[PDB]
């Protein structure tokens, strides 16, 4: 039938656009942890307010190369230009190399694609029917998109590698904060995989995946923080998926090895070679240092 | 005889691709380089969902023949019995406000998705396009209903009031699966036009 | 001179047209000759406007993108000579070459649908 | 247009290995523009300035095109006609650089 | 080659005739047969046009196309002789002959025509 499904993000959760900010659009503030993204249009008729356009141009046209004068907070300062002024012409922040934002509306507001909720619906399905006709039940199940999410709910997070020792990747990903609420719309055209059906469906493959990975990351520090924090052993019985990318490639031990090794070897063979003669992805918080892994949110139906 | 018109207008709520020039564009009028919704589109929609509300029969499937409320009520005329459309639907366009605050805001009328696909045991990434209409964007719709019985009038707007109703809560388009399509209904107007019909 | 009679029985090979060229994957471009062929019709002089002429640059524009589109179409207009045909046909401004052009690439593209899987 | 993208293809590689994936945000303002404002102009200029910034062989391809020359006297004429024939220049380097490639 | 405008009885098969042949689907070829007829008819010299060759190619064109769109009409052509006699009609560039082809023509549509569903 038709009903209405509510996400209780438990992690952060990214959606990537394939838009990945260069070191332009953005002031990086070291001493208070705000990033602060710049409308272009109110920017740039400032500076011909103030008649810098030429200056702003050859400013970003050859850089200066000093890696402390290539952004775009230290353009502004040279300039002297006011920092009330500074906040005039901030179209949105968040709390940087590059930066990777999330897909958004033609109001340029956040929100949940339909490819990624029956991503992970799909994925959950195949894994517990044994892909039983699962791609013909693809079109008997359908999911609306979300409806908009508001700026205060996003905020800029790091990529962790959270192995046995903790690895950061140079650059970030803006997500969705912690227990934000978004809703869409859910109908059935075939009534066998039933909403409870779906239910089990996404719970077995959450234990299952319990029992073959999340228990293997123990004795690593942000490991039990936040497997303990997250409450993973009474999550059993909560019905917790992970959307969109950033969640773990897996997401017996020899056969997933090699199909590891192979897709590895598949990804990033122009870069670091070494896969060919052999990793968790979560974030860490310096506001609270407590690290959540990307992607889980909580799924009830009505 | 008499004709009673209705009028309305269709706010789409989430993405919107009717592609039927299809790298993947979207149906558009050339005289105004803007998009529209078919009436062939609204049509079929409604056709497929109302017999589906109605009974459906294997054979009757087989053999295309259609419930008797939904034919009368958009004619078929193909079993070799007389059946003339008593409702015609027609063509729909952006209405004036909407080109207005689209052109004030700078926001433009498409929105183009990449879908990323991940490749099972290899997940390959091969990134695609597909168009879509911007949400917020409302189109203005004529419906013609031509009378020609007059007490089964109230029983065939009735249906048209279930068919508006089914028509809100699934899909129209491409990608109604994948979350393209939901739109919303307002404003709607009624008026006899010709004749001496109290509607 | 039909040489699209010889042309098309010398791209039949082992069985793959152009190297899988179909029907379907021309539209745009018959429907782009389509309207010119119309609008120089109604021309009445054999001098070609400035702005046939400009219409002439975007189907020569229009060819390049499809082209690089796909690449059975471009393997088709490279050994078919519509690109050197359309250079040509642009240095003449002469209305009667491109009904002839016209003409040549109709039975182009009927020989193409007459051979077809 | 067409002299310009196939005399750049220098020893194979497109402005230095120019793919149309780089011009995506551009081409996606150039579309918005066709669709419709000199600010409009304006913030366009900017933004052949942000994508010639985001990558160095686009900022030679926008210099080997006198891309910013063109927009200045397009900006300067303000008549609608002019403008959609500088769409019609972009769209065929567009095409052009996408012919030439890899 | 008169046996190839009496085959037309021949193939009457079990009843559908030329595989569901119609003269419906003959319109556009008789229509530009009964215009070169008359343009050829009112022409003085038994030397043909260069012209009227070129309008010949086209209507081995538009043979060839009628036969790409429909099987019947493919048959019918084929195995009747269409495509040669089209040939050497063109070879000898002569009135006559010309007028020769249209009477076997015009006779064949005729016989096709007394048989019809």
């Amino acid at each position: 039938k038709n009903y209405e499904v509510v996400i209780k993000t438990l992690g952060p959760i990214h959606i990537g656009s394939g838009q990945v900010m260069k070191k332009q659009d953005y002031i990086y503030d070291f001493y208070n942890s705000k990033v602060y993204m710049i409308n272009g249009n109110k920017l740039v008729k400032f500076l011909k307010r103030k008649n810098l356009l030429y200056t702003y141009q050859n400013f970003l046209r050859y850089p200066p190369k000093n890696p402390r004068e290539n952004g775009l907070k230290d353009y502004l300062d040279a300039q002297n230009v006011k920092q009330s002024e500074w906040e005039a012409f901030v179209s949105y922040s968040e709390k940087l190399n590059d930066l990777h934002l999330m897909v958004r509306d033609g109001q340029n507001k956040v929100y949940l694609p339909g490819s990624s909720i029956k991503g992970a619906i799909k994925t959950t399905l195949v894994s517990k029917y044994n892909n039983e006709k699962n791609k013909d039940i693809y079109s008997k199940i359908k999911v609306s998109d979300s409806k908009p999410i508001d700026e205060s709910n996003l905020a800029i997070y790091q990529k962790i590698d959270i192995n046995k020792s903790e690895k950061s990747m140079p650059l970030y990903r803006e997500c969705i904060d912690v227990n934000t609420e978004i809703k869409f719309k859910l109908t059935i055209e075939d009534e066998i995989y039933s909403i409870n059906e779906i239910e089990q469906s996404i719970q077995d493959f959450y234990k299952n995946y319990y029992d073959k990975w999340l228990v293997g990351f123990k004795e690593t520090k942000g490991g039990r923080r936040f497997a303990l924090e997250g409450g993973i052993p009474d999550v059993l019985n909560q019905n917790i998926l992970f959307l969109g990318a950033g969640t773990g490639f897996v997401s017996n031990r020899k056969q997933a090895k090699q199909d590891s090794f192979e897709i590895l070897t598949k990804k990033f063979r122009g870069t670091y070679g070494k896969m060919k003669e052999i990793a968790l992805k979560g974030t860490t918080n310096q506001s609270r240092h407590t690290s959540y892994q990307q992607g889980m949110c909580k799924v009830s139906f009505q | 005889y008499s004709k009673i018109k209705i009028s309305g207008t269709i706010e789409v709520v989430t993405g919107l691709h009717i592609g039927g020039g299809g790298d993947s564009p979207v149906v558009r009028d050339l005289q105004t380089k803007l998009p529209i919704i078919p009436g062939s589109s609204i049509k079929g929609k409604m056709r497929n969902l109302l017999a589906k509300h109605f009974g459906l029969k294997m054979k009757q499937e087989s053999h295309n023949q259609d419930d008797e409320r939904v034919l009368r009520l958009f004619g078929s005329s193909e079993k070799g019995n007389i059946q003339r459309a008593r409702l015609q639907i027609s063509d729909a366009f952006f209405s004036e406000k909407t080109k207005e605050h689209f052109a004030q805001n700078d926001i433009a009328y498409t929105e183009t998705k990449f879908e990323n696909t991940i490749n099972r045991l290899t997940a390959v990434a091969n990134p695609r396009q597909i168009e879509r209409v911007t949400r917020g964007s409302e189109f203005d719709f004529v419906f013609i209903y031509n009378v020609d019985e007059e007490s089964q009038v109230e029983d065939d707007f009735e249906n048209i009031e279930k068919a508006i109703h089914l028509l809100e809560n699934d899909y129209l388009g491409g990608g109604g699966t994948r979350g393209n399509g939901r739109i919303q209904f307002k404003d709607t107007n009624i008026e006899t036009v010709v004749g001496e019909y109290d509607s | 001179m039909t040489f699209a009679h010889e042309v098309v029985k010398s791209n039949v090979k082992n069985q793959v047209l152009f190297n899988g060229l179909t029907t379907s994957k021309l539209r745009n471009l018959m429907e782009q000759v389509n309207r010119l062929y119309t609008i120089a019709f109604n021309s009445n002089e054999d001098q070609l406007n400035e702005e046939f002429i400009d219409e002439l640059e975007y189907l020569k524009i229009k060819f390049y993108y499809e082209a690089g589109r796909e690449k059975s179409v471009d393997e088709f207009l490279k050994k078919t000579l519509m690109f050197p045909i359309i250079d040509r046909v642009i240095k003449k401004e002469s209305k009667k070459f491109f009904l002839d052009y016209c003409k040549y690439f109709e039975a182009l593209v009927a020989y193409a649908k007459y051979y077809q899987k």
